[PDB]
RNA sequence: GAAGCUGAGGCCAGUUUGACUGGAGGUGUUCGCCAUCUCCCUCAGUAAAAACUAG
DNA sequence: CAAGACCAATCTTTACACTTGAGTATTAAAGTTACCTATAGCGCCAAGTGCGCAGTTTTT
DNA sequence: CAAGACCAATCTTTACACTTGAGTATTAAAGTTACCTATAGCGCCAAGTGCGCAGTTTTT
RNA sequence: GAAGCUGAGGCCAGUUUGACUGGAGGUGUUCGCCAUCUCCCUCAGUAAAAACUAG
């Protein structure tokens, strides 16, 4: 059954208090004014955080946990739907021969508000929340939507680090993710794609993600809903990539399976730290110099102790980083046993780092009680 | 071994399902055609597609994808040490290894074939059938004695 | 009439045939199965991928072409002379001009229209359905509901 | 049963006598020599005419009745095809609302000797047809090929006005007739061709034919065997199209029949003619004003009589252009008869066109007896 | 208009009479910093979702 | 810059209105829909049992 | 200029070689194939019956 | 390099002191000479295939 938000469900189950004086005194639920929202920047990028004590925050985390989640999606999104990863998304093209890498520019930026109204329309029913004045599902975009106060020309922009944000495209891209998979198919090339980074992969023997062809057919295809294929990240190889450090590589031709290992980029960090923990190296150091936390003086907590509260919290970070990659590591392990997919002598090297880093984990918990 | 895994996507009632490990006596219980039946139906359509046979394709489990996906992966370990050996020169050896093990030992090298021969290897031959939202149906190996001799 | 013209290109023993001026009473003879059982098997398959029943699709005459075609044209114009008047405002009437004389009456201007209503003019709809090389089936008009409705 | 021409099937049925004494002799035939070649100049296209006395003719003409009119061709070439007609090329757009047509640059100057090898092989016997020094493929592609001397470059080419090439052409372009149709028919496009000239059809309400990328799509399709599209002959339209005179019309959109009339530049000289010999202005300035037809001093047969054989000939020339003309609009009524999609109005015109002719041609032969 | 992208500075090296560019090597390669083997500091600021807690 | 290909549902199946046999300008009522759900670790409070609402990687 | 998509047959179906149970460098014989065709209006010759080999439109 | 395409000339009209460009109009239009209604001469040279001989 699909599901439908009306009336009733939005005054119980959603609003429940924290509109409940806009739902009494049939007052409009109003804007996200720039007063609850703070712009952080990140590089190039700027990032929008709601407030925690405002009724939206609270109205947008119970439209992911009980609305958004319940819309189907497409199978070819990995990103932000449960039981998806990172490398759910690469092992559909161990069996592919040449690989192609593609990336959407402003992927968050570019999701017009209309569109987001059309997707989720079917899914709210056609009714009047506040008397004659506002819609229910103008409401319910109300808590989803902003304007960004940088840039008033857009108006309604939905901006990252919402709560729902990543939900949102999910759903609003599903057109998308339905026309390129079924272009892909029918050209028998696999297709994943990973918030915006899309990966297409050819098993047969053919140049096909190698010609101009391909890209302009995918971004014709994007074009539809007004989005654009960032040429810079465009990437095309055979016989193996080397994504973001995880590398896929199958040279076999008719009927062959790929195998999918982490390079030493990726692991160059985790056997630094390895290395600098076994050279005795204090903890301070360990997590300046590499992992790039610190304890601001700003943020001491209490002023009773200094030094053994500083030494508290970095064997706490560094038993979490080590805890957190060994974690990672796992589940790179647990994908393997699943899948079968993952490079035999880079598994050894993987048990072989994950007994050095439990061995230090041990070291480190035994010298916190001496 | 003679069959490593199946792996049937979106389709009938099936989401993703891979089945792996079989041994040599396979039980199957649960309750009645949940997917039993359905298991049933997936393999046979794919056996019948592997022979050409006209047969009608296999329903969705939700339309929001556009196709569905059957995977089968088999394990040619002992057939390659069966053809690859000097003593059997016959025709049939001949043609199974210029069938299904050429074109993906062309591509190697020396040392990976050496490295491939001494070591104590397991060979595996993945073929994907795709059914597309058309009917349409595309094979991840487009040799059709490839499939035959399968 | 009812139907005006039915038209098999390159399917099963089909080279290019077209049936039309059909009558009341249409009597088929000949030597047994030369096609008789040929035509019933286009019909049919027509007329169940009209109410989107899963058939399997035909086989091609020669294989030198990509696609077969059955084009149906059907009589509309007692239909046209049902809808088109004032009296019955009934739903049935309204949805199957929507749908089936829609589309076609728009794209027309005042004189042409005129021209229709006075003259004694006959109405066709003429619908196509290509079967592709891979058992893809295009029809000429994408509606499903004007398919249902035929 | 596919055809299979074999050394016996050569030197019986193909050969019969006209080289004889090159296979009883075993001496290798040879190349069709520039002395059995003579070269006509029409505008900016060249024509190659062979000698009727040589034996190449023979075997030429031979070859085309009895080998090159068995193997298969593709239902989407109308042109040089039993059975095929213009009507026939242009009757499946009827059904269409956008019309598109598109030409082939050099169409048989492009047509490379290699291709046709490989598209006659199959159905060629590999054998030795003379000793071990010529094959018997060989010796027929000597019958159907030339070098033409203009262009020593290329070497064998297959030259406009022989007696194999229009069909040797539809052999070696099945492929792309085949590919194209598969194509167009995955977009739901209706395809026809007529030699170069080819005609696609939209029939559902959408901008394809339009776009660039069909044009770029068939062109890429063209260039696997090394064919370009003549872009000053590229045409485009909506609602009808009239393509060199012949004019197809469909206004209307879902589930339309279109009507295929004729321009008014078509039955302009027919026109003319008719009102001229209503107006009794004599049978030569008729014949050289709107036909260009006219006895040459130098083509007199026998100087026995001069003046009743030039009113003699512009008399049969007269006669025979108005049956040639009568007979192109019977074969557009019957195409009209057998597939009604002809325009009823102008079926009127063509009937009253039909009696004009039948009365002038009655007038002329009744005048002949005078 | 094609954006390419990054937080702001304070030494030292390379290019500059006075300011700008990098702080393991080897090997191969689709030349991508891409893959594989061996062995600079400070201060800001850091939103969300998802997987993963060997066996 | 610039474009063909712009999901799949949305409840579903059947079906004439007017004055009883022919008819020249635009969907729908109705039977079934036909059954749904608050609140999963953390905080408040009775006060330690019971009830209500400081990780990794990838996108970026 | 420059490229992914480069027909469908070609006779077809079955199938181990070496010394009797395991084996690390490249198709085929064979039973059936399994049955085919000269020369269609015009010219030569017996000499007016019978036998052998000066159109239209479209591509252009 | 993108070829665009056409056979070579001899008057007369339009642009040129001395040679180059066209030889029914109306109407509409996707502006294509595209569609529809009404009403210059000479001389070369002209290959092949296919359809069509109302009913």
């Amino acid at each position: 059954k699909m599901i439908l938000v009306d009336k009733v469900f939005y005054e119980k189950i959603l609003s429940v208090e924290s509109f409940k004086e806009n739902i009494i005194t049939q007052s409009a639920i109003p804007k996200i004014s720039n007063k609850e929202v703070r712009l952080i920047s990140s590089g190039s990028k700027i990032f929008y955080a709601i407030n925690n004590t405002s009724p939206h925050s609270h109205v947008q985390l119970r439209l992911n946990r009980f609305f958004l989640s319940h819309i189907p999606l497409n199978s070819a999104a990995k990103a932000f739907v449960r039981g998806g990863s990172y490398l759910k998304y690469l092992e559909p093209h161990i069996y592919g021969s040449s690989y192609c890498r593609l990336d959407i520019s402003s992927f968050f930026n570019n999701i017009s508000f209309d569109d987001v109204k059309q997707s989720l329309s079917p899914y709210i029913k056609d009714e009047y929340l506040i008397g004659t004045e506002q819609k229910l599902i103008d409401a319910i975009l109300n808590s989803v939507g902003y304007e960004s106060p940088i840039r008033k020309d857009k108006g309604m922009i939905i901006p990252m680090g919402f709560r729902t944000s990543p939900a949102i495209s999910n759903i609003v891209f599903r057109k998308m993710d339905l026309l390129i998979q079924d272009f892909c198919a029918k050209k028998g090339v696999i297709y994943s794609r990973y918030a915006d980074d899309m990966l297409f992969s050819n098993p047969r023997e053919s140049k096909l993600l190698m010609s101009d062809y391909f890209i302009d057919e995918i971004s014709s295809l994007l074009s539809i809903m007004g989005f654009n294929i960032n040429q810079s990240k465009y990437i095309s190889r055979e016989k193996e990539i080397s994504i973001n450090g995880y590398v896929i590589e199958n040279k076999g031709g008719n009927g062959s399976i790929g195998t999918i290992r982490l390079s030493k980029s990726k692991l160059n960090t985790v056997l630094k730290v390895t290395h600098a923990l076994a050279q005795n190296i204090p903890y301070k150091n360990i997590c300046n110099k590499y992992i790039k936390v610190r304890l601001k003086e700003k943020n001491i907590k209490y002023e009773s102790k200094k030094d053994e509260f500083e030494k508290k919290y970095y064997r706490d970070q560094l038993i979490n980083y080590l805890g957190g990659y060994r974690s990672y590591l796992i589940s790179l392990v647990k994908f393997h046993s699943e899948y079968k997919c993952v490079n035999s002598d880079f598994i050894i090297q993987i048990n072989g780092i994950l007994n050095d880093i439990q061995n230090h984990i041990q070291k480190i918990k035994k010298n916190r009680r001496l | 071994m003679t069959i490593e895994s199946i792996r049937v996507k979106n389709l009938l009632s099936f989401d993703d399902v891979i089945l792996r490990d079989f041994r040599d006596i396979n039980c199957i219980i649960g309750r009645n055609n949940v997917g039993k039946s359905n298991l049933l139906k997936v393999i046979r359509y794919f056996y019948a597609k592997l022979e050409n046979k006209k047969v009608i394709p296999l329903d969705f489990h939700t339309n929001y994808n556009a196709v569905g996906e059957i995977t089968f992966t088999f394990d040619t370990t002992r057939i390659k040490k069966i053809v690859t050996s000097r003593k059997n020169n016959g025709r049939f050896h001949k043609h199974i290894y210029n069938t299904l093990f050429k074109s993906s030992s062309v591509k190697l090298n020396f040392e990976e074939l050496i490295a491939r021969k001494n070591s104590t290897n397991k060979s595996f031959f993945s073929l994907t059938l795709t059914i597309c939202k058309d009917d349409s149906v595309m094979w991840s190996v487009d040799d059709p004695k490839v499939r035959s001799l399968l």
